[PDB]
């Protein structure tokens, strides 16, 4: 029923047209990586994180653009596929600064594991860093702009959720930097998913700064009151104290947003 | 068979120098606009069928088959226009032969859209030119006014039910917009930024329409092509390589210049026969980067004994790219020279993807450090696999014309480089 | 340079700008264009217009070509940063812009480029007290035949040598402006000396038809 | 003979933009995408 | 973005008075299973080790993601709201 049989390290699938190679893998149970891919946002192909070898075929492809084709078989754990990560993280990890101990995005940050589980375990980069001017763009969000992958997530949800505008690309190489040519601030009814959203401890939350790291967090799940919607929710205390909030996902009210 | 020594009859860019005129009047005294209603008449297919006999293959960055290309398009309409897009963009390095054409040989371009698209079914043909060339876009705007007044653009195209428009359209200094997808987000007004493939222009395009891509030199033999018949272009290169071609030679040559030949011309010939010679003598020479800076480079013992084109260029691992030749010679530092043509890729970064942007940087800063010397030769193989890194893992080509260059180099004059880092080494 | 702008009494929106009359007409003729709906498309174009009405561009200029394209104005900004044509620091009266790109290099734009340095007083980046002259270094511009050449404004100057440019810069300095092309007897581009080809004459309105 | 193409030497900032207003009365109507903009 | 966390179910216990030592201001208890948390690879055998045990149990339902419909072509469509500004 219009439906196509794809394969993944051989096992069969099957898929509705128009789906990807990512998610025919999590159809099957398999995990990509990511750092620019968001079910609930538009498709980018900067991060070049997502990409796996297909049988017969020289050239990698990426997972989070590509639609299945007919017949293809999919290669995830082959050494094409992931020299093709080990060279990007190496890349992300190149101009990175070594910020782990200060980010409050340190126990939670995607880029350390990834770099754990699908990089290597040095650097061959003996050259200088880079240094980017932090902006100020609101009382909730902090920014140390150093530490941006240069993802666009934000910009995605502002422009399609939030309905903004306001954050972009400024500039182009590796001087280019995300945020707002001015000292704009960015306070909607939405800021503050950026920062559960940002991959990486570029934008934070000024309230929670500094004040815990997730391994000490016991995590209960409850709802809001705030409202009358109901937004499923996340409390996470430490030694009896209520120390921040979080979404939790429910597709039928809320989708990862509060 | 052998090739080079084409004539003057055979040559298709007149006024090349603009020694004629290069107004309607004298399109029309060299043989432009001539039974243009009849070639749109025949039908789409039939110029399809002679650009695929041809053997034409595309002219700018990856020569490409235009027939295959052009025929992509050839479809039905799903509800919205289909345009052509002529990228005059023509910022690689030692190319100096669009600029030419369009303040020359402005007409063969017109006449080239308006086939084109015709061949396409298409509606418009906008055409854009780098913000630099003022002088010639101007020029070319008033040629299409020309034509516009004239009679041969517009509603009734040259007498036949065509409607066409053609568009002029400016860029403001990226060299990034040359790729296919780049220059429609600049059309569009976004920023010079590239698109995953899939989908593909003929698809989903300039403002989400089927447009098609070319260049300036392609659209405006098309022409030429069409009423000669295909068998007179497919006869002057080997089974693939046919037809003439612009060869921009500069470099440490005593004449540099612009030049249309015979394709599969040895390099040796094309130095010698025209451009005055290399300068020093033929022995004095070092290397060359035949086919525009962002393709790699070929010592003497191969420029020597050498045909010029797509095949039997791979074979030497250099690409014959736009055909802008840049010779040099033994009074030369070749790492400052790629260093710096790194560094122009460096700045040319659009920015998005990860392996290009932070590693065109990484790489000119080794390169940097290389000329010096001030490192220690377990550094090349880092280097090679780094270009290896950032060849295919990219969204453009960009990166792969970045690395191949690196590639070359440390390829063919490692012992250079090793030499630089020992007398560092000693004079520490 | 920088992507991050502090206002200041020279740039803000309050700084005086708006279109003029006959640029609103060009304005107009640009977006027609252009389809209807996707008119964002003549963000490029508008941009330069005000680059060439004032030769530098303000953030209340880029304001006001948001307000007239109902476009937002980050997605000015993008456009402004990223191309290089667009100057968001005042220039000078002419913009000097030397190619040191790797064929014109070997050819010897960096002697030139000192020749000027030296003239002018000033080194790359920097602008002249009595802002007349603004010199940068460049990438390729499509002159490499015509390796060591220079764009000033809108206009190409070729082939040129320090006593050539020395006398441009003069010539430039007093109220006179100069002719483009080539300085060094060649025409366009054809190879110094003369011809190798074109020799002949070419063929009528019709020849080779099949 | 002799070089040709001297009109160039004369042209001005605003030509370009001068001589496609000449142009957009005889361009054709643009088609419509049944919208104002994306909004 | 991690998914190997909502794989295996987890039996845990209400939380109790959890107060502050007036010495050094630590966090004092006296519930012994306020630590307690047992992984399971079934929702049957949870619950039956639930009732074995005899423990009074509330069961969640595994939230699973809807599948999406994705389309990069999407971001550049000639009449939709799709389309994107910043690419
Ligand atoms: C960095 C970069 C620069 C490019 N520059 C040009 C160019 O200047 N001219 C051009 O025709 N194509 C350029 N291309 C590739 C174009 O996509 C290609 O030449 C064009 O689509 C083919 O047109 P054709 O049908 O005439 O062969 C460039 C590609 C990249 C990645
Ligand atoms: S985002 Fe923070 S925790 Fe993650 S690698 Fe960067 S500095 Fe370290
Ligand atoms: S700030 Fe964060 S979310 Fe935004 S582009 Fe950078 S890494 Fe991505
Ligand atoms: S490879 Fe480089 S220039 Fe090309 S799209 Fe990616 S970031 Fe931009
Ligand atoms: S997840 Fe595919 S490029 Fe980022
Ligand atoms: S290298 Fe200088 S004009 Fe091209």
């Amino acid at each position: 029923s219009n439906l196509i049989e794809v394969f993944v390290d051989g096992q069969s699938v099957m898929v509705e047209p128009g789906t990807t190679v990512l998610q025919a893998c999590e159809k099957v149970g398999m995990q990509i990586p990511r750092f620019c891919y968001h079910e609930r946002l538009s498709v980018a192909g900067n991060c070049r994180m997502c990409l796996v070898e297909i049988e017969k075929a020289p050239k990698v492809v990426a997972a989070c653009a590509m639609p299945v084709m007919k017949g293809w078989n999919i290669l995830t754990n082959s050494e094409k596929s992931k020299k093709a990560r080990e060279g990007v993280m190496e890349f992300l990890l190149a101009n990175h600064p070594l910020d782990c101990p200060i980010c409050d995005q340190g126990g939670e940050c995607d880029l350390q594991d990834q770099s754990m589980m699908f990089g290597s375990d040095r650097s061959r980069f003996l050259e200088g860093k880079r240094a980017v001017e932090d902006k100020n763009i609101g009382p909730l969000v902090k920014t140390i702009m150093t530490r941006c992958i240069q993802c666009t997530r934000c910009i995605r949800f502002a422009s399609e959720i939030a309905g903004v505008d306001d954050l972009g690309t400024t500039g182009r190489g590796n001087d280019m930097q995300v945020g707002t040519y001015i000292e704009k601030m960015f306070m909607s009814e939405l800021s503050g998913n950026v920062i559960d959203i940002c991959p990486v401890g570029a934008l934070t939350s000024k309230p929670y700064a500094f004040t815990a790291r997730p391994w000490e967090t016991r995590k209960t799940e409850s709802i809001d009151v705030m409202d009358a919607v109901g937004s499923n929710i996340v409390v996470s205390t430490r030694t009896g104290e209520v120390m921040r909030i979080l979404p939790r996902m429910h597709e039928d009210i809320n989708e990862e947003w509060i | 068979t052998s090739f080079g020594s084409l004539k003057d009859e055979d040559r298709i860019f007149t006024n090349l120098y603009g020694r004629h005129d290069w107004r309607l009047k004298g399109a029309l005294r060299r043989g432009d606009w001539y039974k243009t209603k009849e070639i749109l008449l025949k039908g789409p297919d039939w110029i399809l069928g002679e650009m695929k006999t041809s053997g034409l293959r595309g002219r700018g960055g990856a020569g490409f088959p235009t027939g295959l290309k052009w025929s992509f398009m050839n479809k039905p309409s799903d509800g919205r226009p289909k345009y052509l897009v002529v990228n005059a963009d023509e910022g690689e390095p030692g190319t100096c032969k669009d600029r030419e054409i369009m303040r020359h040989d402005p007409h063969k371009l017109v006449e080239g859209c308006l086939v084109g698209g015709r061949a396409m079914g298409a509606r418009a043909a906008y055409i854009y030119i780098r913000g630099e060339f003022y002088n010639e876009a101007s020029n070319l705007q008033v040629a299409i006014r020309e034509a516009y007044e004239a009679g041969l653009i517009g509603k009734n195209a040259c007498g036949s039910d065509y409607d066409f428009d053609v568009f002029v359209v400016r860029g403001a200094g990226a060299y990034i917009c040359g790729e296919e997808t780049a220059l429609i987000e600049s059309i569009e007004g976004k920023q010079g930024k590239p698109r995953l493939k899939p989908p593909f222009p003929a698809d989903v395009g300039v403002f989400g329409c089927p447009t098609t891509v070319a260049n300036v030199e392609t659209v405006a033999v098309s022409p030429t092509i069409c009423r000669r018949g295909g068998t007179w272009f497919a006869g002057f290169g080997r089974e693939r390589n046919s037809g003439t071609k612009l060869f921009n030679i500069s470099g440490h040559v005593n004449h540099p210049c612009t030049v249309e030949e015979e394709m599969s011309v040895p390099l040796k010939e094309l130095i010698e026969k025209h451009a005055g010679g290399v300068t020093g003598g033929w022995d004095n020479l070092l290397a060359v980067i035949p086919g525009g800076s962002s393709t790699p480079l070929i010592p003497k013992s191969v420029c020597e004994t050498v045909l010029m084109d797509f095949d039997a260029l791979v074979q030497a691992q250099t690409g014959l790219g736009t055909a802008a030749v840049i010779v040099m010679d033994r009074s030369t530092d070749i790492v400052k020279a790629i260093a710096r043509l790194i560094e122009f890729y460096k700045h040319e970064s659009c920015g998005q993807c990860t392996p290009c942007r932070e590693g065109v940087d990484w790489m000119n800063k080794v390169m940097a450090r290389f000329v010096k010397g001030d490192a220690r030769p377990a550094e090349i193989d880092s280097l090679w696999e780094i270009s290896k890194q950032i060849e295919g893992h990219t969204i453009c080509a960009l990166g792969d014309g970045a690395a191949w260059p690196v590639q070359g180099l440390i390829r063919h004059f490692r012992p250079e480089l090793e030499d630089r880092m020992q007398r560092f080494a000693q004079q520490h | 340079a920088l992507f991050v702008h502090r206002d200041t009494p020279e740039n803000n929106p309050d700084t005086p700008f708006d279109f003029t009359p006959e640029n609103y007409k060009r304005i107009e003729a640009i977006v027609k264009n252009y389809p209807e709906g996707h008119q964002a498309a003549a963000v490029l174009p508008v941009l330069d217009l005000a680059q060439r009405q004032n030769g530098w561009l303000p953030i209340s200029a880029m304001n006001k070509v948001a307000e007239v394209l109902q476009v937002p104005p980050m997605r000015v900004y993008e456009v402004a940063t990223f191309y290089t044509m667009y100057n968001r620091k005042p220039v000078g009266k002419y913009h000097i812009q030397v190619c040191t790109t790797t064929p014109c290099m070997l050819r010897d734009s960096d002697s030139i480029l000192e020749t000027l340095q030296r003239k002018l007083g000033i080194k790359v980046g920097e602008t002249t007290p009595d802002k007349l002259f603004t010199l940068i270094e460049v990438e390729c511009l499509g002159a490499c035949v015509n390796a060591p050449m220079v764009q000033i404004n809108d206009n190409y100057y070729e082939d040129l040598t320090p006593k050539d440019i020395e006398e441009i810069i003069d010539e430039l300095k007093a109220g006179k402006v100069p002719k483009p092309g080539p300085r060094s007897g060649r025409f366009c581009c054809e190879p110094a000396g003369g011809l190798t080809s074109l020799t002949e004459p070419p063929k009528g309105p019709g020849f080779g038809v099949q | 003979t002799t070089y040709k193409n001297l009109q160039h030497h004369d042209y001005n900032t605003y030509t370009f933009l001068d001589l496609n207003l000449d142009l957009s009365k005889f361009r054709l109507p643009q088609p419509s995408s049944g919208r104002e903009s994306p909004r | 973005s991690g998914v190997n966390n909502t794989k295996k179910w987890k039996m845990e216990f209400d939380t109790r008075e959890r107060w502050e030592n007036p010495l050094m201001g630590w966090a004092s208890t006296a519930d012994p299973l306020s630590n307690m948390v047992l992984t399971f690879s079934a929702k049957e055998d949870a619950i039956a080790f639930a009732e074995k045990n005899g423990w009074s149990y509330d069961v969640e339902e595994k939230k699973v993601p809807k599948p999406k419909s994705k389309s990069y072509g999407a971001n550049f469509s000639w009449n939709k709201r799709t389309r994107v500004s910043t690419k």
